[PDB]
């Protein structure tokens, strides 16, 4: 479990999700998860986001048991600095 | 699959 503080750029956040409620990522689990880390990105330049972390929560916004648009709407709607809760599995 |  993280807490990651980030600053959007050119590219974005730099990392891309998938999963969500009707769209299981993994089957029988409805979370958010990172599936690609984008080279020279404001995740990879932080380094803390890794491939296979749980979305938890962005900024206000809790991304669990949400659509996948809702999901992707929460980390578009987000100015320059997005707090991210994340769970990193073990 | 969705970029961000």
């Amino acid at each position: 479990i993280m807490e990651i503080k980030l600053i959007k750029g050119p590219k974005g956040l730099g990392f891309s999700i998938a999963g969500g409620v009707g769209n299981q990522h993994i089957p029988g689990d409805n979370s958010i998860y990172v599936t690609k880390i984008i080279e020279g990105g404001a995740a990879h330049k932080d380094g803390k986001l890794q491939i296979g972390d749980k979305l938890l929560a962005v900024n206000n916004v809790c991304l669990e048991e949400v659509t996948h648009e809702e999901a992707v709407t929460a980390l578009k709607n987000t100015s320059d600095f997005v707090y991210l809760k994340v769970a990193k599995p073990t | 699959e969705t970029e961000v």
